[PDB]
């Protein structure tokens, strides 16, 4: 089947799968064969939006050396992206320490919480976000930033990807487009039950329907 | 992407010396132990099986170990674009570089001898301001700086 | 004159000494005669109310692998008290990250910034602390507080007591009778001038004319 | 105040074994080879001129590389107001202890192989509580546990 066509495909891929496919075997099996395949220095990143996700992904893959991102897409901005390279992007006084109750309605009380009271913001609407938005805004800022982006990673690996804000798909063409590394994309269409926190099932659709350096494939299995 | 510049104080015979570098370096001369010397501080700056000791009483010069050993290196980024070891090291740092200075790295070394427990210990700093340095984050044994660097050493005898 | 009386006590000591006394020479000379003298693991805290006499302290001391706290009393709360031991006192929740604005009247509140601001808090009114009632606060909740203090310092050196607050003497007299830790105090009565940050000259000038376990010297150099 | 327990796995000849301990001990029989192997794990645990150094693949139980090292040892601190050990210990660790756990103190060692640069890389914890232990501080060569214990080997050879 299909299954023996992705692993042999290097590049921007898609896979329109269901419930039951077995979206988890195929992430860890395309993960093991790149990092089998590449003898370089360079890493790669898995997204997902729960913790028991991350961990399973983290057991099966093993121990290395290597530095590999496993986790949240929450974690993803704050270790790499904002804790690093706040200061560079805007200036010495604003904060790179926090532990996250203090939710607003904007996004300058947002900078003025974080700088302030030194605790990172949030948001009241679920349909608007300040931590993948701060990122793409330093990620514009710090040239250093965009160095290290490039130099670290050279493939990212994002599942459930319906259920994503208008933020996440702006942070992650961003990194596809401009810096130019490359995406693997797993979701189902039909599992935008999480809409209550802001998900945009037209994102995912768009891509599918629209996109054409992206490789599609569905599994029925 | 390039060596620039060593500078050593207080290690050995070296008291103050400022010696500008390039990828490729001969050295020679009739000292012969400034030669070695050379070498030896290299090593303890970019070998973990050499800095895996400490610094003795006899490395400290003129044996006065109420002064600081300090070896700093300078290196050259701005061929970030079209070489791959410029990306090398800067995907190990992150943080300790600014982009007013995102041409310039440092890589630094000190020792400040114990008179009660007779040992001297060595702590690494990188940054790109050679007046803001901070310490080369590691777990156990192993260092940040351990992930880049591969020095291979030869000698005919032993 | 009485400089070799001091050198040769070993105890809590006062020193009224006037301005040109010289009082850095006889604290650090005090300073290195008990360390050298001690041959135990027990170490000494210098506290004083400005980074340049601490930094000055530090430079004609030395260096050395014995850990000895020379700075700030406002930082020896932090390092010492609060920061490690907030959590054993009241909860996992209150949490020991902070960059120091925020300031308000009273004491709830501050703790509400600690916590849910994540930064640390202060008072508009300078005639109270929050700092120094918070660290008694803790000192008196946790038991491990206690023993830490008890076990790491041996003698703690004060100066410019005059310009202290009630929760200042307050925290030092806790030390001083219910842990037993020998305090050095010096300082001069008529140099109250810094009253605007709510210094109360009382407290120095009873201890001269009340205490009976200290010992009362007198520069005139 | 007082030792309490040791426990070792997957090192050499050792799988899972636990020795409750006292201040003095006495090992015999007539193995010989696990006998000087419980003193080189107490070594590695608290010695920093062993510890040094990495593990190797024969260091692992049979030399299976893929299983971790783990060598935790216990200690009681009941006697804090009678004895000035216990005092030693408490000046080093400040907030790795609670309230709670007032009597009972944890030192653990953790080691995993790298198979790409073959070299087993040890890490220390200390705790009051055996499910959340921290990483014991220190920067260069020198860790904050070395401040505290001194080990003094004695061997009629070598």
């Amino acid at each position: 089947m299909s299954r023996e066509q992705i692993i042999k495909d290097g590049g921007n891929i898609l896979v329109t799968a269901g419930a039951g496919s077995g979206k988890t075997t195929i992430l860890v099996s395309k993960i093991e064969a790149d990092l089998k395949e590449n003898k370089t220095h360079y890493s790669i990143a898995a997204v997902t939006f729960t913790n028991k996700a991350a961990k399973e992904i983290e057991g099966r893959l093993g121990y290395s050396s290597r530095g590999n991102f496993i986790g949240t897409n929450d974690g993803f901005v704050e270790s790499e992206i904002i804790r690093p390279f706040i200061k560079d992007a805007f200036g010495n006084d604003y904060p790179d320490n926090f532990t996250a109750d203090n939710q607003f309605a904007s996004y300058d009380k947002g900078l003025q919480v974080l700088k302030y009271q030194n605790i990172l913001g949030t948001y009241s609407n679920p349909k608007k976000n300040f931590k993948f938005q701060l990122a793409l805004d330093i990620l514009k800022k710090s040239l250093v930033a965009r160095q290290y982006i490039f130099s670290k990673y050279f493939k990212i690996f994002i599942d459930e990807y319906q259920d994503s804000d208008k933020d996440m798909h702006n942070l992650f063409m961003y990194l596809k487009d401009q810096l130019k590394i490359k995406l693997f994309i797993v979701g189902d269409p039909k599992q935008s039950i999480y809409i209550w926190r802001g998900a945009e099932p037209e994102n995912f659709n768009g891509l599918i329907e629209n996109s054409t350096d992206f490789n599609k494939y569905h599994l029925t299995s | 992407m390039k060596f620039s510049n060593i500078t050593i104080k207080n290690f050995r015979n070296f008291e103050k010396v400022n010696i500008n570098l390039d990828n490729k370096n001969v050295i020679f001369g009739m000292n012969d132990i400034g030669k070695t010397n050379f070498l030896y501080a290299l090593r303890f700056l970019l070998d973990k099986e050499i800095r895996k000791f400490g610094f003795n009483k006899s490395d400290y010069h003129k044996h006065d170990t109420s002064k600081k050993i300090e070896i700093i290196l300078t290196l050259d980024l701005s061929n970030y674009e079209k070489d791959e070891d410029t990306k090398k090291l800067i995907s190990v740092v992150k943080g300790a570089r600014t982009s007013a200075n995102a041409d310039v790295f440092y890589i630094a070394l000190e020792s400040k001898y114990d008179d009660k427990e007779l040992y001297g210990n060595i702590i690494l700093k990188w940054g790109s301001e050679l007046d803001n340095l901070i310490d080369i984050p590691g777990r156990g044994n192993i260092n940040a700086l351990d992930n880049v660097f591969k020095v291979i050493y030869i000698n005919p005898l032993v």
